[PDB]
């Protein structure tokens, strides 16, 4: 073998995926097998979770994530958070197993087998990372296959089956939506609102008609924000404040993928309406409150409330913390100003009594699916950051030349001037 | 267009539209174009209006600009301006979108057909349509055909409010009227003799007899620049350029814009209450207002506010428009300016 | 020689005392901002009412405390992890009494630790060195972001942020393992590793090289690297406890075989942590 | 020369001319192969019970309507009428199939009977085909009319089955008493029917005896060509896919609000569609609303295929726009 070797690239055995930089069929090859081991992950997770699943056990409880995943949109489920056949999971498990045997078939055969390098073969398919409009034409492609992806989530809620609306009455329901948000405003005012406790940056969504007409107008940019990088060139300024290389597209797709994944822990965390309480567990303020309504009741059944900053009714405590928490088995017990008294005295409906201390028990021995996705996220996003940082740099350093060590005889701090 | 001194300037494509001021057939393609867009706002904001009407909330109180454009010309309007059959804003609409469709097919055949002059043509009746920025007979004739045109429309105005009835409010319902003539009355209206003030019109006979006193003006007017080459003087006022006619225009379109934001926001007869909501006041701060005279409370603004306001800005800045491109076209370079604060004189033709 | 231009090559330039640049262009003023008012703050400043309950808590200059006892308190619990700027506060006293100090200070502090990072980058580009500096750096900010962001976020409120001063440290420390048991977690177990490891490395480095000074570049490279990783370790184990991923728990382990119980050390640990917890816990 | 995603552009060759016919057969068989199999499944998932503009029925209300199973109204009596024409439809799929290859790879590769061979330029050529596919339209047209005259259609009014004056002059001056989006007549739309039949057939004779005339021309400046002749048809088609949407929103006598479900309004924001009007669950459509939004920006894309075609037709290349934008960078 020639090209594998210390001498032949410059790379030791442990930076070896280096010397993959400018070989553009093996690279092809790795990223279509890693996207292999990605998806053959998801369909063994998910059959797994199947063959252990318990229908009496909440999926909380019973400790599965993957599968609450597939039941926020509504696969196999039904009103009040209950499965009725986990059939469906196994449809989407095996039609994941396939996918990766598939994918991993053609990371094989261009890994080995196939060309080496594109560009000997083709043009199309030979591309050079400082070639700047061939980066802009794939990068607008693969935006338009993630805008068609996000419609199809959209074209899923809006015709074939929906999602599990967790506001419907009475406890969750499976629905379609059929009245998707469109109004500019409403955009802007999730955007523009404040990340801090001050509302919710994004994640304070909590209607699924703000989310479905979210995706709609993503995947239209998206589709639109493709052809555009496919039709034009860089602008000169652009072509003067970026570098133009593989390893600095790497670094800002890692800050990307970092940022990413905050706001994934962020949406896990903080969001009962996208992630449904009936599959995930409740929330941290879910939990709180349902604790202190339920001893309420309690005390109330046997013969505590305060006010707000603002002035409103909240609960008192600790959990005043999370005064301006809302919840779909707590929204029906509101008023104009905080939950009023009077209406805790003889609202409480037994669902909503029920689900109280269904979720008292169950604060985030046992460890909820949200501690575990926003560990791990929290983790991964850090060292993503890190890693952004890293390549970031070294891609700054190589494009400038002085990557290797500073040069002996021609050291740049030893002509400057001295400061004292 | 200008080029002071040296010909064949280089445009940037933010001032790129004067690039064809010299391709006679793009030009008219350009124009066709624009047209088409007019009339296509007018239908498709017909039919987006017709989407969110409602029967129950009084109309001027919901934003619109074109039902009660459409209500005050008869077009299913009941007593009392009541909006009984919502079929013939819908009828407008559509022709309206079918119109554009129309005008842009023939803004892109024409940008497509053949050389970008129409000297060249070999159509040799398309050499009839060749026009020249000097030449003021041939554009005297086109003054002529499109005042003749705006004549005609003058006249199917009073004909449509013969025999098809027309909305007023002092009657209270779509009604025929008279087309009144009387000079006397006309020319009292010019003057603005204390009973007359042309802004404070009373009587839809009055606006009638002057529209067909308007329908006759534009019409023989038109017959006369058809045959009438102008006159020696008007060539030694007016420089013969094409940004010197825009600036003619411009001027002229100011003045028009100004006169109706101020009709709009006075006038209760030509613009009905019931429809276009209470009269305005002007207001002077800074710049002029039109205040809604009215509780914004829990009602917006009425579509006579949005009309009046808008348009008066559409005036103003149309007479700057008209300023600059008169200063350019009789020969003034602002890049003169630059040299304000040197002891250069800031000054050229 | 544009001015703009003129300006990028005076923040740009490797002729000032103090290297700018453009992180430092938001360095600069962030830092400016906590140093002003953490000082203030720390010297007088009224009572704050940390648990929310219209009861206060000192911890000024000027109100008695010194050096060790003194701290700048966390925000108040009633206002969570909502903003307090001093144009959204009722009253500039009130303003004050809720502690939103604590927050102006907290919220510089980490933009400027971030953008220091930041301009470490900038400058080492700018002097011709491979720019893995700040990739050290990341470590402690990693774990100031734990105590001062994650952890509150995880726990719902500012009010559980670690206080400002020395002996809020060590109150926020006995609170956190009350709590949280982490000392038995075996990420923290690498943190004091990384530590004592990092000090005894230092020492047997130093002695080294004065001593005969009278792959090498691998002894470098663990010796940057091995603190590094550990610090990373244990800043990802404060954060994942903060979201009620708690450390090992061996209490009620052994029975004998009838069925009592026999003690072990967790259990003794165990019940410290219970006295921790129910000296906290105001009430219940 | 084309690549492969453009690649029904080869058949644009006249090199290569009867492979072009046959692509067009396949493409009817696909489409009558369609008109079978979708009933198939709708015959499957179509409960008797339930209203008929509940579930994906479009061509079982469209049956319904020519009879076909219906009584006094509201009556499914016989699925096995729906199986037939399914059936019938899809076999003959399979022998424009075999006519399809045949003339793909059996057949002469370029036609050059020559009678049935002509030439992208070849105006009497074109004139005379025209002339028969009009006359064959008009034949089905008639077909219809005579269908009216012995089993008769659905009515509401009547509410039954029926069979059957040409003031079709006035209908196409959309005087008060008409605009036909809005008949409610079966001896209208008989009349109309023959009308349009006879004005058919007709033109189609008129064409195979008569050739272009320079008058008309002069103003075809670029149609004697593939792709002006592609996008007039193109045009053509999307014309009459709007008013079929329309139609279909609207008329309630042609499409009974039995197996169609009521009428549609006609709303609008940023782009048009039809809202149902019918208090339906919420996630479901009436089939009118489903035939008419699709119909109706089908026709829209239709429209500007015909532009873009069009625009290739005359002197356009649509390949020179980013280079255009290269230079005012
Ligand atoms: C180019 C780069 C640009 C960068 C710009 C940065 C601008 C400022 C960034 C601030 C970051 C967040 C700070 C904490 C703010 C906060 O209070 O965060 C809270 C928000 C969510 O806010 C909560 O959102 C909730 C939403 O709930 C609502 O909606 C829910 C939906 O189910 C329920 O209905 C619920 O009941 C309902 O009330 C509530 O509104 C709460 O009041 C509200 O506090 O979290 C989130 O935004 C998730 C994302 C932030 C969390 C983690 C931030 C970490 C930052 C990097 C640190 C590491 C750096 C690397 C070095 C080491
Ligand atoms: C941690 C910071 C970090 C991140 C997140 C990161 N990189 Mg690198 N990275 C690359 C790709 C990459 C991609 C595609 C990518 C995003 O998907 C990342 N990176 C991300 C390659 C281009 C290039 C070559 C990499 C290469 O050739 O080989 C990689 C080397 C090794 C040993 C992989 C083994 C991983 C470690 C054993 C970690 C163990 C984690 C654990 C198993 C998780 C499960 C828990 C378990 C306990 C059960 C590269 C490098 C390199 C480094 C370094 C230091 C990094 N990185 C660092 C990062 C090179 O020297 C080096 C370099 O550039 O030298 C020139
Ligand atoms: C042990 C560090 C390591 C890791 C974990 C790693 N590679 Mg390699 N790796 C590949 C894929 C790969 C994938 C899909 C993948 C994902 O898990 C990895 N690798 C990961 C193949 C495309 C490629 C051929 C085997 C490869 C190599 C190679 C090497 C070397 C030394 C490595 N590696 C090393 C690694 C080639 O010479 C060699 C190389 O780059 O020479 C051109
Ligand atoms: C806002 C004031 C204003 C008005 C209302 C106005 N113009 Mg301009 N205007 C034109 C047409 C025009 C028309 C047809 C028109 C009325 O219908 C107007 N304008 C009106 C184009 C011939 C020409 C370029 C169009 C263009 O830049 O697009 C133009 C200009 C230009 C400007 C500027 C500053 C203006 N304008 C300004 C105006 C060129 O530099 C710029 C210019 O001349 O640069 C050399
Ligand atoms: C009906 C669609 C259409 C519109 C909107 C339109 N034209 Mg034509 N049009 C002309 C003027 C015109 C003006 C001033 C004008 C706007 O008022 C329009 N058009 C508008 C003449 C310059 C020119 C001479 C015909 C003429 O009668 O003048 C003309 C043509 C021509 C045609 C055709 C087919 C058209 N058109 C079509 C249109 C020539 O071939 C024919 C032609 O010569 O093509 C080169
Ligand atoms: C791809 C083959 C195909 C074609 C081209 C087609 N449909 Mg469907 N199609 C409909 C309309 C339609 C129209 C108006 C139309 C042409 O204008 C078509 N379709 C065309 C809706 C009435 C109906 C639901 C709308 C829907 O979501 O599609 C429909 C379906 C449905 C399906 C399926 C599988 C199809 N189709 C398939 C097709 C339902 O499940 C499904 C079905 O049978 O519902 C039980
Ligand atoms: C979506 C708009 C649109 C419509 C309505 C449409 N086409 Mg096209 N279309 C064709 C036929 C056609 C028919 C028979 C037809 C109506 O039945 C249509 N089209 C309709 C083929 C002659 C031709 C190749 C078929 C092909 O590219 O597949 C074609 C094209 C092409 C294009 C493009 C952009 C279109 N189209 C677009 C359309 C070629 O690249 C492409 C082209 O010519 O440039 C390479
Ligand atoms: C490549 C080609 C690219 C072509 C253009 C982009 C196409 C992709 C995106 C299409 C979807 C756009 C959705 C916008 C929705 C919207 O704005 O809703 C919001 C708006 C307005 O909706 C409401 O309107 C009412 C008006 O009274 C209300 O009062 C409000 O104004 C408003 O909320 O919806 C509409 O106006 C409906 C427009 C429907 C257009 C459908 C076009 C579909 C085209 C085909 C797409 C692919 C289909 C594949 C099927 C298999
Ligand atoms: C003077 C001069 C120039 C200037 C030339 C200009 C710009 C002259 C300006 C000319 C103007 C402003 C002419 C305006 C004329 C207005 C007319 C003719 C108004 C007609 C309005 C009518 C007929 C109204 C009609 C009804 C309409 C309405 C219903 C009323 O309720 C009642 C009723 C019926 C009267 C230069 C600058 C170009 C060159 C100089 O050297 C010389
Ligand atoms: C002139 C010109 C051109 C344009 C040429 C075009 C495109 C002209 C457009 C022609 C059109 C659109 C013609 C449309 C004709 C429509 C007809 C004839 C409709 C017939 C409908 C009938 C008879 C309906 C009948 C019933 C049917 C139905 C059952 C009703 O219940 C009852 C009833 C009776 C109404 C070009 C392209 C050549 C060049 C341009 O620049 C200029
Ligand atoms: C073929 C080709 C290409 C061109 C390809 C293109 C541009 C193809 C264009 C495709 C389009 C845009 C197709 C459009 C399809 C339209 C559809 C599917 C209509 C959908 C409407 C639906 C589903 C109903 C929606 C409702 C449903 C419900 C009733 C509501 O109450 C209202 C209402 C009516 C909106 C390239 C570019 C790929 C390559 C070229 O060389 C050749
Ligand atoms: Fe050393």
């Amino acid at each position: 073998a020639a090209g594998y070797d210390r001498a032949t690239t410059g790379y030791g055995w442990w930076a070896g995926n280096a010397r993959l930089t400018d070989l553009s069929g093996q690279l092809t090859g790795a990223h279509i097998a890693h996207a292999g081991m990605i998806t053959f992950w998801a369909g063994a997770m998910t059959l797994f979770e199947v063959s252990h699943f318990i229908p009496e056990k909440p999926m909380y409880e019973q400790g599965s994530i993957l599968l609450a995943h597939l039941a926020a949109e509504g696969f196999g489920v039904g009103p009040g958070g209950e499965v009725i056949s986990t059939y469906p999971y196994f449809v989407i498990g095996a039609i994941h197993l396939i996918a990766s045997a598939v994918l991993g078939f053609g990371g094989l055969y261009h890994t080995f087998r196939g060309p080496a390098k594109f560009e000997d073969y083709s043009d199309w398919w030979g591309y050079d990372w400082e070639d700047k409009e061939k980066m802009m034409q794939i990068l607008g492609i693969h935006l338009i296959f993630l805008g068609i992806g996000a419609l199809a989530f959209a074209a899923k809620a809006m015709f074939f089956g929906g999602l599990y609306d967790p506001w419907a009455p009475g406890g969750g329901n499976v629905r379609l939506i059929t009245n998707p948000t469109w109004n500019l405003g409403t955009f802007l005012g999730y955007i523009t609102r404040s990340p801090w406790g001050e509302g919710g940056w994004i994640v304070s969504v909590n209607n699924l008609e703000d989310v479905v007409g979210g995706h709609l107008l993503v995947g239209v940019h998206y589709i639109f924000g493709g052809v555009f990088h496919i039709l034009v060139k860089p602008w000169g300024w652009v072509r003067r404040a970026y570098v133009w290389s593989g390893e600095a597209y790497l670094s800002y797709s890692l800050g990307a993928l970092y940022m990413c994944g905050m706001i994934a822990v962020g949406y896990v965390w903080f969001n009962n309406t996208v992630y449904p309480s009936e599959f995930y567990g409740p929330t941290a303020a879910e939990a709180s409150q349902a604790q202190a309504m339920t001893f309420l009741i309690r005390d109330q059944r046997l013969g505590y409330l305060m006010r707000s900053p603002s002035g409103e009714i909240i609960f008192g405590g600790e959990t005043m913390r999370f005064w301006d928490f809302r919840g779909p088995w707590l929204e029906p017990l509101r008023g104009p100003n905080g939950l009023d008294l009077n209406k805790l005295r003889n609202d409480i409906q037994p669902w909503q009594a029920r689900r109280a201390a269904e979720y008292m028990t169950h604060a985030p021995n046992y460890v909820s699916p949200r501690s575990w996705l926003s560990t791990s996220h929290f983790c991964l996003a850090f060292f993503f950051f890190v890693g952004h940082i890293w390549h970031s740099g070294r891609a700054r350093a190589a494009a400038a030349g002085f990557e290797k060590g500073i040069e002996r005889k021609t050291e740049y701090a030893l002509s400057l001037p001295d400061i004292d | 267009m200008q080029t002071y001194g040296n010909q064949n300037v280089e445009y940037g494509w933010w001032s790129g539209n004067s690039r064809f001021t010299d391709f006679s057939a793009q030009f008219l393609a350009a124009h066709i174009g624009q047209i088409a867009s007019m009339t296509f706002f007018a239908g498709s904001i017909t039919l987006f209006e017709l989407s969110r009407y409602n029967p129950d909330i009084p109309l001027y109180a919901q934003g619109f600009v074109c039902l009660p454009q459409l209500s005050r010309v008869g077009f299913g309007v009941g007593a009392g301006g009541a909006v009984v059959d919502t079929y013939p804003f819908f009828a407008v609409g559509m022709i309206h979108l079918f119109a554009a469709a129309v005008f842009g097919s023939g803004a892109i055949f024409h940008i497509l057909t053949g050389p970008k002059v129409l000297a060249d043509s070999d159509s040799a009746a398309s050499q009839r349509f060749h026009f020249e920025w000097d030449d003021f007979e041939t554009q005297g004739r086109i003054l002529g055909h499109h005042l003749l045109f705006l004549g005609s429309g003058a006249l199917l105005f009073v004909v449509w409010a013969a025999t098809h009835g027309i909305y007023d409010p002092n009657v209270g319902e779509v009604r025929a009227v008279s087309p009144g003539f009387d000079i006397v009355r006309i020319f009292k209206y010019g003057w603005a003799t204390p009973g007359f003030n042309p802004f404070f019109v009373d009587n839809l006979e009055d606006v009638m007899g002057g529209h067909l006193f308007i329908a006759l003006i534009d019409i023989a007017g038109g017959i006369y620049h058809i045959l009438v080459k102008p006159w020696p003087y008007t060539e030694r006022i007016f420089t013969k350029s094409g940004e010197a006619l825009l600036g003619y225009a411009l001027g002229g379109l100011g003045l028009m814009g100004l006169v109706a934001a101020y009709f709009c926001s006075v006038n209760d007869v030509v613009f009905p209450v019931e429809f276009f909501g209470p009269v305005l006041q002007p207001n002077l701060g800074f710049l002029p207002n039109f205040a809604d005279t009215l509780d914004v409370s829990a009602s917006g603004h009425t579509s006579r506010f949005w009309i009046a306001n808008f348009h008066y800005f559409w005036g103003f800045y149309c007479i700057q428009g008209h300023l600059f491109h008169a200063l350019r076209a009789s020969g003034f370079d602002f890049r003169v300016l630059t040299k304000f604060f040197t002891t250069e004189t800031v000054e050229l033709g | 020689a544009s001015a703009w231009e003129r300006f990028c090559s005076f923040i740009t330039s490797t002729n000032n005392r103090l290297y700018i640049g453009w992180f430092g262009v938001l360095m600069i003023p962030t830092l400016l901002t906590a140093v002003t008012c953490f000082v203030i703050a720390f010297i007088g400043a009224p009572p704050v009412d940390i648990d929310g309950i219209r009861e206060p808590v000192a911890g000024s200059l000027l109100y008695g405390n010194n050096i060790i006892t003194g701290a700048v308190v966390p925000s108040s619990n009633a206002i969570g992890l909502h903003l307090y700027p001093i144009w959204e506060a009722a009253s500039l006293d009130e303003w004050l009494y809720n502690g939103g100090p604590y927050q102006l200070i907290i919220f510089h502090y980490m933009i400027g630790c971030i953008c220091y990072l930041g301009r470490q980058w900038e400058y080492s580009y700018r002097l011709g060195m491979r720019p893995w500096i700040c990739v050290a750096y990341s470590a402690p900010l990693a774990a100031t972001y734990s105590v001062f962001l994650i952890y509150p976020l995880g726990q719902g409120s500012f009010s559980d942020g670690m206080p400002l001063g020395i002996s809020g440290t060590f109150n926020f420390m006995f609170v956190f393992q009350a709590e949280h048991n982490i000392l038995m977690h075996p990420f923290h177990m690498f943190g004091v590793a990384g530590v004592l490891g990092g000090s005894l490395f230092a020492a047997m480095h130093g002695s080294l090289v004065s001593s005969t000074l009278v792959n090498s570049r691998s002894l470098h490279f663990f010796l940057g690297a091995w603190p590094v990783v550990c610090i990373w370790l244990t800043a990802m184990g404060i954060s994942t406890m903060a979201f009620n991923l708690n450390g090992f728990n061996f209490n009620h382990s052994i029975v004998d075989s009838q069925g009592n119980v026999v003690n072990t050390w967790a259990d003794v640990l165990n019940r410290a942590n219970l006295g921790f917890e129910v000296m906290h816990e105001r009430n219940a | 020369e084309y690549p492969w995603y453009s690649g029904n552009s080869r058949l644009e060759d006249p090199a290569v001319q009867g492979k072009w016919l046959a692509a067009h057969i396949a493409q009817i068989a696909l489409i009558v192969f369609w008109v079978g199999l979708n009933t198939f499944s709708e015959n499957q998932a179509f409960d008797t019970s339930l209203p008929m503009f509940d579930q994906g029925l479009v061509l079982i209300p469209h049956l319904a309507a020519l009879g076909f199973g219906v009584g006094s109204g509201g009556v499914v009596t016989n699925t096995f009428v729906f199986t037939q024409i399914g059936a019938i439809h899809m076999v003959s799929s399979f022998v424009l199939f075999g006519g399809a290859y045949f003339h793909a790879k059996i057949g002469p590769s370029v036609l050059a009977t020559d009678q049935f061979a002509f030439s992208w330029d070849d105006p009497k050529k074109l004139g005379y085909i025209l002339g028969h596919h009009l006359v064959l339209i008009g034949t089905g047209a008639l077909l219809f009319v005579l269908w009216i005259k012995f089993h008769g259609i659905y009515d509401p009014t009547i509410g039954e089955v029926r069979t059957v004056g040409d003031v079709v002059l006035k209908y196409g001056w959309f005087t008060p008493g008409y605009n036909c989006f809005f008949v409610d007549n079966l001896e209208d739309l008989a009349s109309g029917h023959l009308f349009i039949g006879l004005v058919d057939i007709a033109g189609g004779i008129f064409h195979i005896n008569v050739a272009p005339l320079p008058w008309s021309k002069v103003v075809n400046k670029y149609t004697y060509s593939p792709d002006g002749l592609l996008g007039t048809a193109i045009g053509g088609l999307a014309l009459m896919g709007f008013i079929s949407a329309y139609f279909c929103a609207v008329n309630t006598l042609v499409y009974p609000v039995e197996f169609f479900g009521p009428a549609l309004e006609v709303k609008f924001g940023i782009a048009p569609y039809f809202k149902d009007t019918a208090d339906l669950a919420d996630g479901f459509y009436t089939s009118r609303a489903w035939l008419a939004n699709i119909t109706y920006y089908l026709a829209f894309y239709m429209l500007q295929g015909h532009l873009y075609h069009t625009l290739k037709a005359m002197g356009f290349k649509f390949e020179d726009i980013p280079a255009v934008i290269a230079r005012d960078t």
